[PDB]
């Protein structure tokens, strides 16, 4: 596995910036929401168009929305980024529309891109747009700072940071990386940006064995299936359920479970019997 | 500005291009410039030669100055001056001695091993030449093995062999036979022997025609052997020479056994 | 890859102009909506026809609509560019109309195009016009200024960032080019226009091979289709799904989609079961 | 068994994150509850937009969510974690919704991660987000301090304590590692952050064999399964179940209970009679 496919560079992150908007030129999919009538007048009065108070607008073709955009790291002004839009009140159909002119906030406050472009929706209320917002803005980084780049793991283990630490002082020379504790490892960068981004870009391609992990089951209680990892033994034991006895992975149980009629998802229910009687030499998470 | 050879990261490359009991050849190329060349050989004494092989030859003979830099991803450490050399005219950049694995341990410690001079095809201008420490470690590893596994002899140790007989009997002695072993190695691991000269003769103590026949029974012997050894009958020659040119006094026991003996004389096409 | 395909300029940038406009011509699938009234009374006024207050024009061909356009970069006064006209009211369709003048406004509130022309709709609420805007105004270009010219990556990277870097220093000389993050490549460039111009025309047409980039799973919640990149591997387990056990890219997994009825996009939850137990080396992404 | 399979590391612990969140674009699944009108009110005055009060919004495509993730032990900022979403209003269905910008707060009421994001459900009020939460701060931990590392056991046994140190001995050399309980070892480390992360990568990859554990009966008193674990015995005694006699694991009991009609639940109340005569040597343990 590469360091890039397995690891993020510490301090070059994304940021997420939401907006609100309108989205037009529905087949008569549209709201009439209070809030979607009002921004609606006020969109009319930024061009010229004042309607008296209390004038019902009675649009049908306009929908209000909520604009989502994730600015990737590095992101300069004049860049195009996705972004998702979502209804927020009552329209049936997003589909066909185009989402006006909107602006898209940070976390601090600030407008970071604005956002157009037309809808592509397959869920009638969700539809996403390629190129929606323009960056308009740069967020600063401190990819450049300091003596050493940091590479934080995705899987976090103290067996893969140190494998990635050896990984990089094989390939450059003693003493390079070292890993500070199960996630991150620190290499030595030069300082110029130029010969940083040089020297990234030959330690990212390194190649290493990631290692196993602790040994889990993971089972998702609303779906039903079981994930057993690698590793995870199961003690013997005499398992009665239904009518039938069975004696100890998962192959022995499913059949157990197919004896009597009961249900595949039954067997959710014998692992925890199994982790009350310390059968099982791993954990059992339940998602 | 200056003219900087050396291998990027993605470029460095180290090869062991001659891993024999006989040689030793580390490789680094150098883009641009050429490559860099660590020999090893076979011999008694500790040797290794770094040559810094040119595509444009040296255009006239300059003082070169060797620095160990460390590499950009090292902030906060200096250069240390390794040493002043001299390149000459047409010839390639040679350190020898201890230098040479000087700096095989600067770049085991992950520096550059930087030469610096004024380049005659430059317009006598001041440039340098920089050995990459990335994808060092391994083929370091395998040069120093193959180090750990060379002979102890050179041709010149055993171009010339005289071995002994037993008393009684057509077997060399142990000690003779260790260094026909010897022998038989080097032939086995040197395809450039050409010749062999096998000069069998014995003491005075059988008749004429006894000594003879028991000279020329062992040359054959030692040609079958040689045989063995995978050289063509064209190369070999054996000749017995039987009791005639005694070497030592014959009638004294030690004499005697002096004159059992085979001369074995190798020749190589270098 | 050309640089010109998986790059773009800095400072070379589009800008979006929108505006409010009437729609004439439709087939009595006009609006009645209060502000469309005012805006036709307003534009009639502006010909001498001025209606008597509070009287109803019960038009029925008249259509208020936004008009969008993007204006490319070097965009110059007399060229014309597309516009996309989409209905904010009520009307039921679009087809057939003919946008009346409208004025096109900036981000900084100015004029820069004004919109006529034909529709042409497929959604039947959503035009377009192929040359309705004519730009009237120039936006001034950073690009002949200073002693470098900058490439700004589509797809961000470090390795591809100095891959381009070599390519130009190659093609030109030494220390011509050099990646000063994963997104941004800065050439040296003359400080004649018409030099610079000259200059970028062979630059832009390098070819260099992009990278790879970090291994990803792309999956699409509301239309079900998984993207599994290259570089990602799945770890082996003992997946049981329904009834059966399955062990371990996709063809595996989809297999034990088909053993039981389940559905097709049941696999994106099998997926996360994965990711929880450390079992894909690579980022699952929900879009 | 790894030491890592069957043991955590002191100090190195994970946190709960919990936060209030609004989902959207639902087909007409939503909400009308008090709270989420309040909190869509409140957050659409965070835009710019605000009803006069009393004002009813009438939303359809809009829930209130609560959210919560589990931040991982040595969690950087900029990574990424799940985020499981549950409806707590009376929306039907959370199915294709999007996750709207959510603050999660730690047990000491800071923030700590962002959750957005698009909701995978398969129960269609539970979903989950595989890169929700991007963690923005850091939690200090106790790792680097001290002269030794502990290791606690998801078992808790003195024999699998003793054992783990006699491994750590067997490796390292004596007076390494000791057992202070039946739950914790300490193994001396280095003082070096980077030293101990290379001295507990190859001290949690050690194999022991775990001990057996006390003998025990699981019995889940509302699925019906009995797990009868190893070292359990039944002593000798005639049981008489509805009308047929039997004498004495399991199978001979299984097969009295399938003498009668009777019901594979009803073995469940003959082992507590078998528990008050003193017949079982082992634990009777009802989950």
């Amino acid at each position: 596995a590469r360091i890039k496919d397995v690891a993020q560079v510490a301090g070059v992150r994304s940021n997420q910036l939401v907006g609100y908007g309108l989205v037009s030129g529905l087949p008569g999919t549209g709201e009439a929401n209070p809030f979607t009538e009002q921004s609606f007048a006020a969109m009319l009065q930024n061009f010229g168009i004042q309607m008296p108070p209390g004038t019902k607008p009675k649009i049908k073709n306009v929908a209000a929305v909520m604009v989502t955009a994730e600015l990737p790291p590095f992101s300069k002004p004049g860049q195009q980024v996705d972004v998702t839009v979502s209804s927020i009140g009552s329209a049936k159909s997003l589909r066909g529309g185009t989402l006006l002119q909107t602006f898209l906030k940070g976390l601090d406050g600030q407008v970071y891109a604005v956002a157009q472009g037309n809808l592509v929706v397959s869920n009638p209320t969700v539809g996403l747009i390629s190129s929606g917002a323009t960056v308009e803005r740069e967020i600063p980084n401190p990819f450049g700072r300091g003596d050493y780049i940091t590479f934080n793991l995705l899987e976090s283990d103290f067996t893969t940071a140190q494998r990635m630490a050896d990984a990089v002082n094989n390939f450059l020379g003693p003493q390079m990386a070292s890993a500070v504790d199960a996630t991150s490892v620190r290499v030595r960068a030069p300082r110029d940006v130029s010969q940083r981004v040089a020297f990234l870009s030959a330690i990212e391609n390194l190649e290493f064995d990631p290692a196993d992990g602790a040994a889990k089951i993971i089972v998702n209680s609303r779906t039903g299936t079981i994930v057993v990892g690698k590793h995870v033994r199961l003690k013997p034991a005499a398992v009665t359920h239904g009518g039938m006895t069975v004696a100890i992975t998962l192959d022995d149980l499913v059949r157990a479970v197919n004896q009597v009629g009961a249900a595949p998802s039954d067997l959710m229910a014998i692992l925890q019997a199994l982790k009350q009687a310390g059968a099982i030499e791993g954990q059992l998470i339940i998602i | 500005m200056g003219k900087r050879y050396v291998a990027t990261p993605q470029q460095s490359q180290w090869e062991m291009v001659v891993n024999t009991p006989l040689e030793c050849q580390l490789v680094h190329p150098i883009p641009s410039f050429g490559d860099a060349v660590f020999s090893s050989r076979a011999n008694k004494k500790i040797n290794l030669d770094f040559e810094l092989k040119m595509r444009r030859p040296m255009g006239e003979t300059r003082n070169v100055s060797l620095i160990s830099m460390p590499p950009p991803w090292r902030p906060g450490e200096h250069a240390d001056r390794i040493t002043n050399l001299k390149f000459f005219k047409q010839f390639d950049g040679y350190v020898g001695g201890q230098t040479a694995w000087g700096i095989l341990s600067e770049l085991e410690k992950g520096r550059y091993p930087t030469f610096s001079y004024q380049d005659w095809q430059s317009r006598d201008q001041r440039i340098e030449v920089a050995l990459s420490s990335v994808l060092f470690q391994n083929k370091y590893n395998a040069f120093s093995d193959c180090i750990s596994n060379l002979l102890k002899y050179s041709f010149e140790d055993i171009a010339f062999t005289i071995l002994h007989y037993e008393r009684q009997g057509d077997q060399l002695t142990k000690a003779s036979k260790k260094r026909l072993s010897q022998i038989a190695d080097y032939i086995r691991h040197n395809q450039d022997i050409d010749l062999v000269l096998v000069a069998t003769y014995t003491d005075s103590t059988d008749g004429k025609s006894a000594s003879q026949s028991l000279s020329e029974r062992r040359a054959e012997s030692l040609r079958d052997y040689f045989q063995s050894l995978g050289l063509p009958e064209d190369r070999i020659q054996v000749q017995g020479y039987g009791k005639r040119r005694p070497i030592a006094d014959n009638g004294s026991p030690i004499g005697k056994d002096k004159n059992r003996r085979v001369v074995i004389s190798l020749g190589r096409t270098q």
